[PDB]
RNA sequence: AGGAGUGGAGCCUGCGGCUUAAUUUGACUCAACACGGGAAACCUCACCCGGCCCGGACACGGACAGGAUUGACAGAUUGAUA
RNA sequence: AGCGUGUGCCUACCCUACGCCGGCAGGCGCGGGUAACCCGUUGAACCCCAUUCGUGAUGGGGAUCGGGGAUUGCAAUUAUUC
């Protein structure tokens, strides 16, 4: 009634759906190579991931 | 001197016909809609609308009972229903038809306000 | 007997390291041993706006994860090579050690 | 993921990243710390604290992470072991202006 | 700041005393004489009584709808 | 809050034997990664160590979405009294 | 110097204005305006017209273990198997 | 042709050959591929080749709209997309 009625959406496709692994926002993530990162974050700690901007 | 002209489907014809042969009568938008079968979640509540489509009242203009599922269909079935299809604001209330079938009820209700310009 | 000694490095001198450790002194051991066989790179192109809001001008990072794969052919059992392998670990190459 | 949570703790000890290394079976994930006599606490207590902070998260086996630590090999130069430094300075509630010039003159010191 | 829309209340549940006297009837006599219909479901033993509703009589968690 | 009275003791176990866990933040996971022994949600486990927080007895960290327990050694004197442990055993975390 | 264009036409979409139950909003000279990695049927979602769990940690106590409060279906309502 | 991507902690949703049903979008089997291995030798488009149309808003132009036909979805009417 509350509890049926708690987690009613589909929950298996949209980007409301899916959520951030850093953060828990629902915009930006990096859905190549599996990162699910929301890009603001990506930017700042993927120096110690191993992306590096070479060129 | 003609009747409602349906496909080839009279009202009785179209009240009491098997859900598989009443797959191939209406468009594929409409087939689709209704093709899938049984629903188990909330979408239990159009199951909830046919056990509420044996609401009939008695010889009189029938009573509005509310329907807030705009993706509910204009099913040959209903037809003699006043329906509450909300919009948001307002419970719209058009009498149905054998016209009207093999469409959408919130296709007849109107989400927007209809807009008209001042200066 | 041929042990197929998989070599993926995000680093050059740790990949010509391992990939030539495992050979430099497995010629003193006198096994026939082969050469390190090379597979393209693969740049994991991440482009990113540099900006967390929509406003100033569309600086886009270019975030290049460039990676390697060797490995290296032999005619040898298991045992010999695990010998050598495990004196002198270092953390950049993965080393996957195939027996078939 | 593992550099952020554990900064967020060892910030005190002078936290400076790690030098892991992996070996099959065994993992030598080495928290490489300035001071390493409150990473224990009661003879290596919180170390054996910081063993399944890591392994139960990431769905590790047990007797493979083992977590060892030092002294920085002349800790003045790394940023973060010596950002440590402002960190509980400035927390302590020292004014800008003296908390800054120590650690400034402390990598002079350490001939930066 | 005051809202238009009337305010909503949570109710002060009907919580009941001396709850004994009224499950069984009292007697003179060891046995006790049984109004109320004991449990049939698959989940408890013997402890659940069955409830006195206008239509049928309902067990606490077992969720099952009786008739005449 | 609602809970299982029984379903107290399905969370102090592995807090006890080991003196740290884990648990992702989210109010959506009706089976508990690490404790599907027992049906205890997500969201009912946060509830459940949250109590023990502001009487400050266990220290709470977070991470990105993820909950951990720093066992403070002032949870100690309740929780082999409430928990009913002889004083002389110890956790796994003072193991030699 | 010249090339391809743009402004001209129709559509795509961002912005203003008008409308609206709500038509969420940030940003307005190059350094706002297919910009928020925003191509929003739902989620997202901010906004709106409807209905719920308290998901009020914990400290104290007039009141509580001869019962505190709790989740639990017909049916009238209901969008509901709230 | 050349960048490239492709089976996911949460996680389900992958890339698609080849064979059957059908004009179409598409529906159904056996396999590969965690990939210099499988799609793929990426038979890419343009122009090139040869037919055809004839200075007219025409066979330029593809907007607006009607009826079907499937997929995606828990569901699309304020046509999702084809």
């Amino acid at each position: 009634g509350h509890q049926q009625l708690y987690w009613s959406h589909p929950r298996k496709f949209g980007q409301g759906s899916r959520s951030c692994r850093v953060c828990s926002n629902r915009h930006g993530l990096i859905r190549k190579y599996g990162l699910n990162m929301c890009r603001q974050c990506f930017r700042q700690y993927a120096k110690d991931i191993g992306f590096i901007k070479l060129d | 001197f003609r009747k409602f002209t349906y496909r080839g489907v009279d009202l009785d014809q179209l009240l009491d016909m098997s859900y598989e042969q009443l797959m191939q009568l209406y468009s594929a938008r409409q087939r689709r809609r209704l093709s899938r079968g049984l629903r188990r979640k909330q979408h239990s509540l159009l199951k909830r609308l046919r056990k509420a489509k044996k609401e009939a009242p008695p010889m009189e203009k029938p009573e509005v009972v509310k329907t807030h599922l705009r993706d509910m269909i204009i099913l040959p079935e209903m037809v003699g229903s006043m329906v509450g299809v909300y919009n948001g604001k307002t419970f719209n209330q058009v009498e149905i038809k054998p016209e009207m079938i093999g469409h959408y009820l919130g296709e007849f209700s109107i989400t927007y306000k209809p807009v008209k310009h001042g200066r | 007997h041929r042990i197929r000694i998989t070599l993926t490095s995000r680093n050059v001198k740790s990949l010509e390291k391992v990939c030539a450790d495992l050979i430099r002194g497995a010629k003193e051991k006198n096994l026939k041993v082969k050469g390190p066989v090379r597979m393209p790179t693969k740049t994991l192109r991440i482009t990113t706006r540099k900006t967390p809001c929509g406003e100033g001008s569309k600086t886009w990072d270019r975030f290049q994860m460039r990676i390697h794969k060797r490995l290296i052919d032999l005619h040898s059992p298991s045992e010999i090579v695990k010998q050598i392998t495990s004196i002198s670990i270092e953390p950049g190459v993965e080393v996957e050690v195939t027996i078939a | 993921e593992l550099n952020e949570f554990l900064t967020r703790e060892l910030a005190e000890d002078g936290y400076s990243g790690v030098e892991v290394r992996v070996t099959p079976t065994r993992t030598e994930i080495i928290i490489l710390a300035t001071r390493t006599q409150n990473v224990l606490g009661e003879k290596g207590r919180r170390i054996r604290e910081l063993t399944a902070v890591v392994q139960k998260r990431f769905g590790f086996p047990e007797g493979s992470v083992e977590l060892y630590a030092e002294k920085v090999a002349t800790r003045g130069l790394c940023a973060i072991a010596q950002a440590e430094s402002l960190r509980y300075k400035l927390l302590g509630g020292l004014a800008v202006r003296r908390a800054c010039y120590g650690v400034l003159r402390f990598i002079m010191e350490s001939g930066a | 700041k005051s809202y238009t829309t009337p305010k909503k209340n949570k109710h002060k549940r009907k919580k009941v005393k001396l709850a004994v006297l009224k499950y069984y009837k009292v007697d003179e006599n060891g046995k006790i004489s049984r109004l109320r219909r004991e449990c049939p479901s698959d989940e408890c033993g013997a402890g659940v009584f069955m409830a006195s509703h206008f239509d049928r009589h309902y067990c606490g968690k077992c969720c099952l709808t009786y008739c005449f | 809050m609602l809970m299982p009275k029984k379903n107290r003791i399905a969370i102090y176990e592995l807090l006890f034997k080991e003196g740290v866990m884990v648990a992702k933040k989210d109010v959506h996971m009706p089976k508990h990664p690490e404790l599907a022994d027992k049906n205890v949600p997500n969201l009912h486990v946060m509830k459940a160590m949250q109590s023990l927080k502001s009487r400050g007895y266990v220290k709470e960290q977070f991470a990105w979405r993820h909950f951990y327990w720093y066992l403070t050694n002032e949870g100690i004197q309740y929780l082999r009294d409430y928990l009913h442990l002889p004083p002389e055993i110890v956790p796994a975390t003072l193991r030699r």
